[PDB]
């Protein structure tokens, strides 16, 4: 197995709240490492945010987060974990599991990160409604039919969309999310694919909302 | 008490093939102790270089890195497609370690204009049986990026109804894709017959419209 870490349970969680984000460690023996947690904020560079040894008999904290937050691991499970209280705006987040290359506070293997949307406003938890974008006479030009995916009034972010489980990426565009008035997100996937292709291929797009739970695959016919 | 790494600048353009320089600086002195990590949207941070000079593994050998004491320095010898990102470096001395706001590589891109592809996609039978209808233009690669989208419904110009995104630039040929939805509800959608997407920009001589007429 290759070295992967994949971070889960982000989402909406109101201020004075609690969350608790998980991190999947495969590919290395994971009790031999030491492991940290490190966000990304909104308009702030990336932050360390806590450590744990290898043993789990040490962690630290930043002052920021102390005595709110708490790290801990599974080395059977091979599981890193944050626990979250007493969230707070400035919490709003991506939120990394890194593992430590040799003890020496640098990372050589991260995850994507999950992200953490702490909001006091009125929108609440919602999964997207998926439209197809049909190919038609209307999507066509020069031998080739572009077609998507229409990923409507969600709440919060984010989603994530692959073609074909991930075997189809030549051509896809991904656009991002648009704040509509309703403070809901929208956003759209397209991909190009030749029109002599649509009689006899199957194109599907997978939508992931994790924040809600919500998982759309999408079979999208002329 | 805490080091401050800073970087300078926030951005830069260049071009493929260009050597690139880019700088992290430290508010105290702190050998060489400072990591490089390369960050694409989406996609896992990677580290690049450590102690200031020592590639990791995989690395491609045109990136290096040099510095002691407060100046450090990241320089790609042939910039690369793949290159176009954003680069934060770290300091592991002493106490929180922390991370510069990151530098972001954007292309200057000397491409050819290119004229958008626009297609037209109207509001599927699902979401018109819930009540609202979104139709969606797509300006599909396209250079420069300045593209003017106007929705016009049996002709009477819209505003206030549609929203509209860009993607980033294409590392491989500089163009831009944008999609607009119009979305209406499916009552105001019934009472019109033509959809029409307006599109300006510079690779075209005049608007060019698409557009088609209400269940045809
Ligand atoms: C911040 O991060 C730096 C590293 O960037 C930490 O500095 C290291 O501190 C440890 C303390 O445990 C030092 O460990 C000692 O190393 C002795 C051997 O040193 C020699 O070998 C090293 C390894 O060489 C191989 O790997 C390098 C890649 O790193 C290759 O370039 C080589 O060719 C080899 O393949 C060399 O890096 C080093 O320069 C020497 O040549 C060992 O015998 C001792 O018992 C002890 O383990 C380590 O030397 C320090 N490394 C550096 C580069 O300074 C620092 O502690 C971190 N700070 C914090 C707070 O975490
Ligand atoms: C996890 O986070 C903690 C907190 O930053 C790290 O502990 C720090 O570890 C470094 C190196 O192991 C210590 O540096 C040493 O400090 C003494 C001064 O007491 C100095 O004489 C030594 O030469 C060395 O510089 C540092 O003191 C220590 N900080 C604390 C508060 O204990 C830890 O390294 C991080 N990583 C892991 C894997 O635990």
């Amino acid at each position: 197995g290759e070295v992967q870490l994949v971070e889960s349970g982000g989402g909406l969680v109101q201020p004075g709240g609690s969350l608790r984000l998980s991190c999947a460690a495969s590919g290395f023996t994971f009790s031999s490492y030491s492991m940290t947690w490190v966000r990304q904020a909104p308009g702030k560079g990336l932050e360390w945010v806590s450590n744990i040894s290898s043993s789990s008999n040490t962690a630290f904290y930043a002052d920021s987060v102390k005595g709110r937050f708490t790290i801990s691991r599974d080395n059977v499970k091979n599981s890193l974990y944050l626990q979250m209280h007493s969230l707070r705006d400035e919490d709003t987040a991506v939120y990394f599991c890194a593992r430590d290359r040799n003890g020496y506070n640098f990372f050589d293997y991260w995850g994507q990160g999950t992200l953490v949307t702490v909001s006091s406003g009125t929108a609440s938890t919602k999964g997207p409604s998926v439209f197809p974008l049909a190919p038609s006479s209307k999507s066509t030009s020069g031998g080739t039919a572009a077609l998507g995916c229409l990923v409507k009034d969600y709440f919060p972010e984010p989603v994530t969309v692959s073609w074909n489980s991930g075997a189809l990426t030549s051509g896809v565009h991904t656009f991002p999310a648009v704040l509509q008035s309703s403070g809901l997100y929208s956003l759209s996937s397209v991909v190009t694919v030749p029109s002599s292709s649509l009689g006899t291929q199957t194109y599907i797009c997978n939508v992931n909302h994790k924040p809600s739970n919500t998982k759309v695959d999408k079979k999208v016919e002329p | 008490g805490d080091i401050e790494m800073t970087q300078s600048p926030s951005s830069l353009s260049a071009s493929i093939g260009d050597r690139l320089t880019i700088t992290c600086r430290a508010s105290q002195a702190i050998r060489e102790s400072v990591q490089w990590y390369q960050q694409k949207p989406g996609k896992a941070p990677k580290l690049l270089m450590f102690s200031t000079s020592i590639l990791e593994s995989g690395v491609p050998s045109r990136f290096s890195g040099s510095g002691f004491g407060t100046h450090f320095t990241l320089t790609i010898s042939s910039l690369q497609p793949e290159d176009f990102a954003t680069y934060s470096c770290q300091q592991n001395y002493s106490g929180p370690f922390t991370f510069g706001p990151g530098t972001k590589v954007e292309m200057r891109a000397a491409a050819t204009v290119a004229a958008p592809s626009v297609f037209i996609f109207p509001p599927s039978d699902e979401q018109l049986k819930s009540g609202t209808a979104s139709v969606v233009c797509l300006l599909n690669n396209f250079y420069p990026r300045e593209a003017k989208v106007q929705w016009k419904v049996d002709n009477a110009l819209q505003s206030g109804n549609s929203q509209e995104s860009v993607t980033e630039q294409d590392s491989k040929d500089s163009t831009y894709s944008l999609s607009s939805t119009l979305t209406l509800s499916k009552a105001d959608y019934e009472k019109h017959k033509v959809y029409a997407c307006e599109v300006t920009h510079q690779g075209l001589s005049s608007p060019v419209t698409k557009s088609f007429n209400r269940g045809e």
